[PDB]
């Protein structure tokens, strides 16, 4: 009957990138994770290579 | 919510929780220590009787 909770918080780590990759641009984005991926929002090359 | 005060709020949920633990594992181990003491002192006080019953 009690129930859980869900927090936020403060944070010193670093976030990781994510791209909600779709069936076609799946190949360009490994392309350019090939290389290194890109810190938190940095604009992305995959869109256009 | 999920402010500082909602997390005091379940905060006190789960101290509602602990303490729901402790005092069932105290008074039940209490209430155990009763029935010990119930069933020890009926023990001597029955050696006691068999004494007394010998003796009249």
């Amino acid at each position: 009957t009690v129930p859980s909770i869900l927090n936020r918080m403060q944070t010193n780590q670093t976030p990781p990138t994510y791209n909600k990759t779709n069936k076609f641009t799946h190949g360009f984005q490994n392309i350019v994770d090939a290389y290194g991926i890109g810190t938190y929002r940095e604009i992305n090359p995959a869109p256009y290579t | 919510a999920l402010s500082d005060a909602d997390v005091q709020k379940q905060i006190k949920h789960m101290m509602a929780f602990i303490e729901q633990e402790a005092n069932e594992k105290a008074e039940e181990i209490d209430a155990k220590a009763e029935e010990e003491f119930n069933i020890e002192k009926g023990r001597l006080v029955q050696t006691q009787r068999l004494k007394i019953m010998e003796y009249y």
